[PDB]
């Protein structure tokens, strides 16, 4: 009996992560779809590219974190003085650093 | 299952028993829609591509086709023929012939549905419920709210069940992951999946409202604070005191 | 009538501008509204430890 | 300067960053800085012939 609970618990939670993966799936359609409209063109795919590598480059733990902190405080300036540059540099040197 | 014409889907899927119109916009298929009329109205209806290419192409097809019973078959002969289906069950798409036109064979119909029927018309209840949950809460996808009396006093389960999956509007793939399932019991585990992700989403579309009304209060409010702080200080002779190699 | 004309016209053009201008903030708006949730998901009970 | 790119002969990168500048074009062309920079390194470069 306590296994078939844990059997539909297991279930239902399974779909609950499957509701938040989509949420989290249109959230992302929504910060990726405005930078590119509102803006130019995720400043030459800048955005897109790093959030992919991000994880290509293979990093440590927090270094993964803190770089996507920097994805995090970007996503709002590409046009930008410093406030694009200076993480968008950033970014683009610890992803060109050798780990 | 006879070599019956394949007749596309037009941003459609037609489920067991529940009316949604089906016409042609080619003559490829209206030679389909011309054997339909002309094989004594049995047709094979199987799912094309998002949006599809002018020539049905093999590569339109998917695996499960539905069985269809012509209801109704207009003639408005100008390339458009709204021949109605009212569908019975669906099939797997056996093979296929490359075309133009395409044909299919499919399997027998899909009469297997599971054993008791308490938990699966409690389900049925408890569809009813988060549906009315859904279209009250979301009138925002555009939806209606007579398809709520196309689920109240009826007796079939897979009729009630293709009528919710239906009725909750969404893109053609999800219907077709529908039309993918030989279960009456893990359908509506779809059907409330899918609406709990988008009672989710209609969540996120408060929480982001909330944040919307909050961003206008806080930056006008800032806007306004500055000013009155610089107003202030341009009251006072502070404003004289700023100059050290000017002084 | 001419220079009428033209001041119709750039009254108009500026009347388009401003309008582009409010709608570009009510989007922008929006944007930080989806923005302001990641950073929250990742800042999480570090507060209790 | 849409037509510029196809209009004069390039080498490999000079066409591709063009390309780029003529994607980051066609807004208001009087503010927002990251058209005006687009315009004018579309012409600094396409207008270098080769």
């Amino acid at each position: 009996l306590e296994r078939f609970e844990l059997d539909k618990r297991v279930a239902q939670r399974v779909k609950e992560q499957m509701d938040t993966n989509q949420r989290e799936y249109y959230l992302r359609e929504q910060m990726k779809a405005i930078q590119k409209e509102l803006g130019g063109e995720d400043g030459l795919s800048d955005l897109e590219a790093l959030r992919k590598k991000i994880e290509e480059v293979g990093m440590p733990e927090a270094v993964k974190t803190k770089a996507l902190k920097e994805l995090d405080r970007l996503e709002r300036m590409q046009q930008g003085s410093p406030e694009a540059t200076v993480a968008r540099t950033y970014l683009d040197w610890l992803t060109e650093v050798p780990w | 299952r006879l070599e019956l014409p394949v007749i596309p889907l037009r941003n459609t899927v037609i489920l067991p028993h529940t009316t949604t119109p089906v016409d042609v916009g080619r003559a490829k298929s209206k030679r389909a829609v011309e054997e339909a009329m002309g094989a004594d109205r049995l047709i094979f209806l199987v799912a094309q591509r998002d949006p599809e290419v002018d020539d049905p192409a093999p590569d339109d097809l998917y695996t499960w086709g539905v069985q269809a019973v012509v209801k109704q078959a207009m003639r408005l002969p100008d390339g458009t023929l709204q021949v109605m289906v009212e569908a019975r069950a669906r099939a797997q798409v056996t093979d296929y012939i490359p075309g133009p036109y395409l044909r299919a064979r499919g399997e027998v119909f899909s009469e297997i549905f599971p054993i008791d029927e308490a938990v699966v018309r409690v389900l049925v209840e408890e569809l009813k419920e988060a549906f009315e949950k859904y279209v009250a809460n979301h009138k925002s996808l555009r939806l209606d709210r007579y398809q709520l009396e196309a689920v109240k006093g009826t007796s079939d389960p897979a009729m009630l069940a293709d009528t919710i999956a239906y009725h909750a509007t969404w893109t053609v793939a999800e219907k077709q992951e529908i039309l993918e399932l030989t279960d009456l019991e893990a359908r509506l585990k779809k059907v409330l999946g899918l609406l709990s992700r988008d009672l989710e989403r209609f969540e996120l579309d408060k929480r982001v409202a909330q944040r919307v009304k909050e961003q206008m209060d806080t930056n006008q409010r800032e806007y306004y604070l500055r000013e009155q702080m610089k107003a202030i200080q341009k009251e006072l002779g502070g404003e004289d005191g700023l100059s050290d190699l000017e002084a």
